[PDB]
């Protein structure tokens, strides 16, 4: 009975639809985080941020510097497509 | 009638500081942005990094414009006293109240009040004056304010040059366009 | 109660509210900044922005 | 009427934003996918793992036509005050504008806002020139985003490039097809 009422067609489809509505979520989060920043931007300036990450990795002796904007196989792969 | 001064008045510091209150966060999300363009430019995405900082320039044009009009905003308050005066135009006020009525239209989507303002402006001297402003047929509307409010897109020298300055400052790799650098 | 001494009652404990509130912001800068040490040493320079 | 200026700013907003979650995805599911071309190779079973890479260099060539419209939604956005201002269609635009709705139908499977865009700038442009992109009568679509979509099975000596550096990158032992490597 239960084979006849959710058959593998039917499971398929709602599997799909289930991942396409999480998509839709995905962008929906993203928008309303976007929102959020630009409507508390003075709050958080930029620069201030990075001089805390700075100062804080001062402190725990981490070279890398925080202020700057900071896997082959794609490379070679993408050359690949190019030179066809 | 239509004209109440109070109505004007009490706009015309309105807008002035909703559009200080703007100049501060359109300042500070250029901040955030120009950060973006380094990460394409990074991640060798040149040819997006170029129309991501048109967005830059036209937010960085308007922000000097809304500077020029927090000022003839001013303006008309500090002189006040000859606008409620008088029935006709000085000419000392003429830059200033063509120019408000020509930019409302344009701004209006984002300072409210700048509509009560050009609307009082055209009560006061008259409808076909207003209209006369709006297509600066009375050729009195303050010429770089016109520019920076322009849909026009920015030079493609400028658009470079705005790529070179933020690659230096963040430290990435650029190599602009030589054709462009030659056209100049 | 008359009519002022409640809005003087109310605007009172505004003040205070927003006095409070200053002062839970302030912990929670203490807080965090904690927070950015440990994610640091641990690594996860994305929390440590956070 | 039918063309609604807000309509098209807030869905090529849209579609800028669910392209660029896809391109995310699509990265990390080709990871995914690479592994297990790896484990038909390491199996013998090459012949299997020919027909497997022809679905990751679809989904690579799809990756990469997703990063071309969201530069031409991101340059729309960018000169949107010509777009609302003209009614004629600028050159700058056109390439942008025919690709977009050339696009749609291929990919409103995946991106459904993008349908909109194009139902948009149709409206706008009137249903004829929607007709005569869709074709590419127009002759102004463009070419790299048409290979990338295109029904087409990939060339045989790709198939074999894919799987040579796949299986190098796996330390797998492959030996290409001699007749196709000839071929090249």
């Amino acid at each position: 009975a239960t084979l006849k009422t959710m058959n593998l067609e039917k499971i398929s489809a709602l599997m799909d639809k289930f991942e396409h509505q999480f998509e839709t979520l995905d962008v929906q989060t993203q928008q309303m985080e976007d929102t959020v920043s630009s409507t508390t931007t003075l709050t958080t300036p930029q620069n201030q941020v990075d001089m805390l990450l700075q100062e804080m990795a001062d402190e725990a002796g981490l070279d890398l510097n925080m202020e700057l904007p900071q896997d082959e196989l794609s490379q070679r792969l993408a050359r690949l497509r190019d030179q066809v | 009638s239509g004209f109440k001064a109070e109505r004007l008045r009490v706009n015309l510091r309105l807008v002035i500081n909703r559009l200080k209150l703007l100049e501060k966060k359109k300042t500070e999300l250029a901040q955030k942005a120009r950060k973006e363009i380094a990460d394409y430019l990074a991640a060798g995405k040149d040819e997006r990094a170029r129309i991501r900082v048109e967005h830059i320039i036209r937010e960085d044009y308007l922000v000097e414009a809304m500077e020029i009009l927090e000022l003839y905003c001013d303006l008309l308050l500090a002189r006040f006293g000859l606008i409620q005066s008088m029935k006709e135009l000085d000419s000392g006020l003429a830059e200033s109240v063509s120019t408000l009525i020509w930019a409302a239209p344009r701004l209006q989507s984002e300072v409210a009040e700048l509509k009560i303002v050009a609307d009082q402006l055209c009560a006061k001297y008259s409808k076909e004056y207003g209209k006369l402003c709006r297509t600066n047929q009375i050729g009195t509307v303050n010429d770089r304010l016109m520019h920076k409010l322009s849909v026009e897109a920015p030079p493609k020298i400028l658009v470079e040059r705005y790529l070179i300055e933020i690659a230096k400052n963040y430290n990435v790799p650029y190599e602009p366009d030589s054709v462009v650098m030659a056209e100049a | 109660m008359s009519n002022m001494e409640k809005h003087l009652f109310n605007l009172k404990f505004a003040a205070k509210e927003l006095s409070r509130s200053a002062k839970k912001c302030d912990k929670e800068e203490k807080a965090e900044k904690a927070k950015i040490k440990k994610a640091i040493q641990k690594g996860n320079m994305e929390v440590a922005r956070i």
